[PDB]
DNA sequence: GTGCGGA
DNA sequence: TGCTAAGCGCACCTAATTTCCTGACGGCAATCCGCAC
């Protein structure tokens, strides 16, 4: 019954997950969209009807936990492991698996659709964001939660957008060769993770987190992305990530 | 009747801490002035003084040993160190992110409500505020200091300060008004009567003019370089959040043999402190056996074991049944 | 030869019996896989994984395990104890070929060499040429489980990592110039615990680097621009009556303090703290007046334009005739 | 009841020394005037005078050799070098960073308490103040000096000065009142009767006008030239070089009556100067600490002096199984 | 409470 | 409290050659493995 835009401005996230089996860097888009969905689910239990249908991701600064060597390469750092459940839980030294962590400052543009979208909604989002996480990281501080109307009320930064056309129109003989060639031609693009693909059928197995839902075994899928500034942008709708679900595919796309 | 712990149970931290950033100051101008502190590169020439087999000792006793390192020191015009971090407190019953069985959820919620009824999270909160009052988050930066001063701010109210050299690291005080007033609010946040609490902690340590500050050291695995690497947070020196939290959880004085060893240990699932290589709670007073005696075979425990179980649930972790294939 | 080899890998005859006897008791415990579970946490009970032999698309917009060109499958067990077959099908023979390629064609080159060293090459070859596939049958606490919204409800998804894709990113990035990162966290003993051939060969993989552009990286310069200075004088006991500078000789003190602090720190507008009216409200409270005593003006002893805090400390109320002095000196 | 050393044993320093900063003054006006000293960049042309094989020597004997370097000298109007550093002294029973067995901790604490019961850390502390009094931390800046004066300040009391050209470098004085007065406070800090002590040291070296000053040089690891140490923009010295010059207090090695000189305190007694290891098998630290704690034997007092000197120095002393 | 098994 | 409005700021040509750029010794010890018997 009404539609608007809410901006979450300059949020500090400390120690967010940065490993997706072929990528070390920016976290996957599904974590940010799940943060938006978790905020939606927590606002609807306080009897405040709202629906978040699109999120835009803006970047201001980053820091990867580690250091840069003299040759210009990164060496990651991980915390010291503690007690882990299993057969060797009573030991003093535990195992070291594969992990990576990142630090971010970002801003979020949320498209909300509900019966009322005033500043009391902004106060409720301010009261409901001090009990949530982004990726697996904690929120130290935010600056201000406010409503926006046009492109000129947005702070300066660089947004992330999908560039699937630059991947389907390149090289050949397999998709990974297209990925490597497209990354060698234009140097301002990054590989990102954009959702999941099925590896089995839907059913019920033993050992689930919730034993009353449907279950599928999945694999992560990867695509290409790029950065555009906030003063060279056309429309709000061309930087908003949304959910899309086919049969066997769970994705995140910019229509 | 319930027979085993559920197949998926998980908890989250209720005391979340942020990273610390270091500064240099002067003590008589410590409320107006601050300078950045940076890490430098140091390379040394040494001698081989490790224990070697007698064959290698005859060949390598007099050989040079260059190594690489890093260091952090104050300037020649500043004499104090300033440490600033922050803590977020969240409720206990809203920190269960997974529970497969519904009856175990009901039973554990009833047990936490009965713990709110008798000693509503006040003793544990008093111990956590004490471990902010004696400044145990200074690990090697507490040795050799003339004045240690700690200030705690909640919301927009600055509380009166602490002299952190007047508290002993082995006794817990329960008669200070400021500690009691912070502990009541942390108890109310733990008990559900509030929903979030934000604490800001600032510490001033006077060590001397050009003295050595000891930052946190990183665990990195590279083959070309093998040297000491220290933490750099936004260009300056700092300490990890995990270090400050271990210091805060050193509140356990209820292990089975405390009359022989009379120091408090950190709260862990088997009493495994990294200082002593023998676990302190290995079979009968462990977390799994006490929570299987509290919930699954309904029985009243002594209050110290309840204190330990609730402190483990504030710490967090993956607490589930042995996974079968 | 496959001779000296099967000995290096430990009389000199009971030996060759131990290897081949130990081999046949384990060729029914090795399965084939493209996705394995203990590559995330090696404490996952069982042999849970998958073999995805499906069809490519080549113009879909996304990379997967079926759109890339994986060339070699993977062989996986549950316990390291049982891992001789993966070494056995890895020993290179005389022609620089792998037991694998010879066992698919049966060139007698092997036919001859095995039959002198064993009595059961027939049974072994049938158990390396028809191998069972890995099946996903259950889940545990060590495999990552997440929720995904599907049409008014949710689906629970368990993510399994890809072993064949990790091996082919690392080979195709060792001869390339795009940014990359090497992870050196897995040891030799823990790699054997995973149970896969491709992880015990590549235990320190090479992966993609996906970072924001390099003018947006934190440093000390972009951290001293979010802090603000405060003066070194407390007016409350300092030549001043109720906030107003009575001594004309104390003006130079304000000029020298403003000259000292915030001297060579110019900050553009975007980098300046706002000038909220509450602080000049809060300053007056301490001394009353309910109103600015006209003929006086609030001066930040440290210019909120050369770096200064919007705070009660960083202001002092001085006369307009005095104020024309100070705003010109610090401009100059 | 104790077999073996624990799997994680380490100690921490009880003498923490700061880095040194160098200044230039005049001797008659040294109490009211100091100027900064800086490092200059030099480049020199040379001749090929290194030893070469006979074939290469016939082709590369009259060839020029350009090289890069660095140097530090005083000005034309200044004649005195001023070096400033500081020392922090910490107790010895509270310098134990890691021990994985409680019984070994109790045994070590009992032997240190027996040491404080016989000699209250006084001989060692007198040797440490003696190495401050003769100015052994001036390594090559001590050759060719007219007057050397060293002043020691604790708190707000400046102790009377020292003439550092009247102390021999091979003998230790035990009759000087100022040395005894500082050494008693250092001994009380080592014992545990006080929690810390901060000592600041200032030294004046008259060497003449425009003469050379020798700072510390930085270590290079790959494939290099001469780089000198800079501390806050000025020249200076490493803390390790000063601390090595304050531990040359060992005169208890087995073959002291032949070579009559003090050596620095280490685990196997290795002298880099004179190329002989002096404590290689039976009087090393490992055998003595395994014959003191693990078999309860009363050693002579000189071996106890060596063991407590190593435990004031610090190190990693861990056994595998 | 042991010893296996690879790269 | 006010301190100007307009226009414009060259065309040419070039920027050296030789010789060489060190010899030594060394670059840590500890720990980070599930599983079937």
């Amino acid at each position: 019954m009404m539609k608007g835009y809410i901006l979450l401005e300059k949020v500090n996230i400390e120690n967010a997950n940065a490993f997706n089996n072929i990528i070390v860097g920016i976290p996957a888009i599904t974590s940010f969209l799940g943060f938006a969905r978790a905020l939606e689910r927590k606002l609807n239990a306080k009897e405040i009807a709202i629906r978040i249908n699109g999120v835009g991701l803006e970047f201001h600064e980053y820091e990867l936990k580690g250091y840069k060597n003299k040759r210009g390469q990164y060496v990651t750092s991980c915390p010291l492991p503690g007690s882990i459940p299993g057969q060797n839980e009573k030991k003093l030294d535990a195992h070291i698996m594969n992990q990576a962590y990142i630090d971010l400052n970002m801003s979020f543009l949320l498209e909300v659709e509900g019966p009322h979208v005033d500043m009391s909604t902004c106060k409720s989002i301010k009261s409901t964001m001090e009990t949530l996480r982004i990726a697996g990281g904690i929120i130290r501080n935010y600056k201000k939660i406010r409503l926006i109307d046009t492109l000129a009320d947005i702070p300066y930064g660089y947004f992330l957008t999908l560039r699937q056309d630059n991947l389907n129109d390149a090289a050949g003989d397999d998709m990974l060769d297209k990925m490597i060639h497209a990354l060698q031609q234009e140097d301002t693009l990054v590989p990102i993770a954009v959702g999941f693909k099925a590896l089995s059928e839907v059913g019920h197995v033993e050992g689930q987190r919730d034993p009353e839902k449907d279950h599928c075994f999945v694999e992560s899928i990867f695509s290409l992305g790029g950065f555009e500034c906030s003063k060279i942008l056309e429309d709000i709708n061309s930087c908003l990530w949304r959910y899309k679900t086919e049969e066997g595919l769970y994705l995140c796309t910019i229509i | 009747t319930l027979k085993s712990r559920p197949e998926n149970l998980s908890f989250a931290r209720c005391l979340n801490t942020t990273e610390a950033k270091f500064w240099q100051t002067d003590f008589l101008k410590r409320h107006t002035f601050k300078l950045p502190l940076l890490i430098t590169d140091k390379a040394v020439l040494a001698s081989k003084g490790h224990e070697m087999p007698p064959d290698k000792l005859e060949k390598e006793i007099m050989d040079p040993n260059p190594q690489k390192s890093q260091s952090c020191t104050l300037s020649t015009e500043c004499d104090t160190l300033r440490i600033d971090f922050g803590i977020k407190v969240l409720p206990v019953k809203e920190s269960m992110y997974s529970c497969s069985d519904y009856n175990y959820r009901t039973a554990i919620y009833q047990k936490i409500d009965e713990y709110i009824a008798e000693d509503g999270f006040l003793t544990l909160a008093k111990r956590y505020v004490n471990n902010i009052a004696n400044a145990r988050f200074l690990w090697r930066n507490r040795k050799g200091a003339e004045i240690i001063e700690t200030i705690v701010t909640i919301e927009d109210k600055e509380y009166p300060s602490f002299n952190s050299k007047s508290f002993n690291l082995d006794t817990f005080v329960e008669d200070n008004a400021t500690i009691n007033e912070i502990a009541q609010q942390i108890a109310d946040t733990f008990a559900g009567k509030r929903e979030y609490l934000n604490i800001y902690v600032t510490c001033f340590v006077k060590i001397g003019c050009a003295m050595e500050v000891y930052p946190s050291q990183e665990m990195t695995f590279d083959d070309d370089d093998k040297g000491k690497k220290l933490f750099k947070f936004e260009g300056s020196a700092g300490m990890h959040s995990q270090k400050i939290n271990n210091a805060l959880r050193t509140i356990d004085t209820w292990y089975p043999d405390y009359t022989t060893y009379e120091f408090p240990i950190p709260v862990e699932n088997y009493g495994a402190a990294r200082s002593i290589g023998i676990p302190f709670r290995p079979d009968t007073k462990s977390f799994y056996k006490l929570i299987d005696r509290m919930i699954l075979k309904n029985e009243d425990l002594p209050i110290e074991d309840k204190h330990y179980v609730m402190a483990i649930l504030i710490r967090g972790g993956m607490f589930s049944k042995k996974q079968e294939k | 030869m496959l001779r000296n080899k099967i000995l290096a890998a430990i009389p000199e005859e009971q030996k060759i019996n131990k290897y081949i006897e130990g081999l046949f008791q384990s060729i029914d415990k090795n399965h084939l896989a493209t996705h394995v579970a203990k590559f995330t946490e090696t404490n996952s009970p069982g042999n849970i994984g998958a073999y995805d032999i499906l069809s490519s698309d080549m113009n879909c917009g996304y990379l997967d395990t079926a759109n890339a060109g994986w060339k070699e499958p993977d062989i996986v067990t549950n316990d390291a104890k049982y891992k001789r077959p993966q070494g056995f099908v890895a020993m290179e023979m005389s022609d620089g070929r792998t037991v694998m390629e010879h066992l698919q064609e049966d060139s007698a080159e092997l036919r001859h060499e095995m039959e002198e060293l064993t009595d059961k090459y027939d049974e072994i070859r049938d158990g390396i040429l028809n191998m069972p596939s890995m099946q996903p049958y259950r889940t545990n606490q060590f495999i990552k489980q997440v929720f995904f919204p599907v049409g008014g409800s949710y689906h629970l998804l368990s993510i399994l990592p890809s072993t064949v894709l990790n091996y082919e990113v690392s080979d195709r990035l060792y001869r390339s110039k795009i940014p990359k990162i090497r992870l050196r966290l897995l040891s030799s003993n823990a790699a054997s615990t995973t149970g896969s051939r491709l992880v015990s060969k590549n235990k320190w993989p090479l992966v993609f680097q996906a970072l924001p552009p390099k003018f947006l990286e934190k440093n000390l310069a972009k951290a001293l621009d979010k802090e603000y200075l405060l003066p070194d004088i407390n007016i409350d006991e300092l030549g001043v009556d109720n906030g107003c500078l009575i001594d004309e000789a104390l003006l130079p003190l304000i000029i020298d303090e403003g000259k000292r602090k915030g001297e060579g720190n110019y900050r553009p507008r975007h980098l300046r703290d706002e000038r909220k009216e509450e602080t000049v409200q809060a300053f007056l409270d301490k001394y009353g007046y309910c109103n600015i005593p006209v003929g006086y003006e609030v001066h930040h002893i440290v210019p909120l334009s050369q770096g200064g805090a919007d705070s009660i400390k960083n202001m002092i109320m001085l006369s307009i005739e005095h104020h024309e002095r100070v705003t010109e000196a610090h401009a100059s």
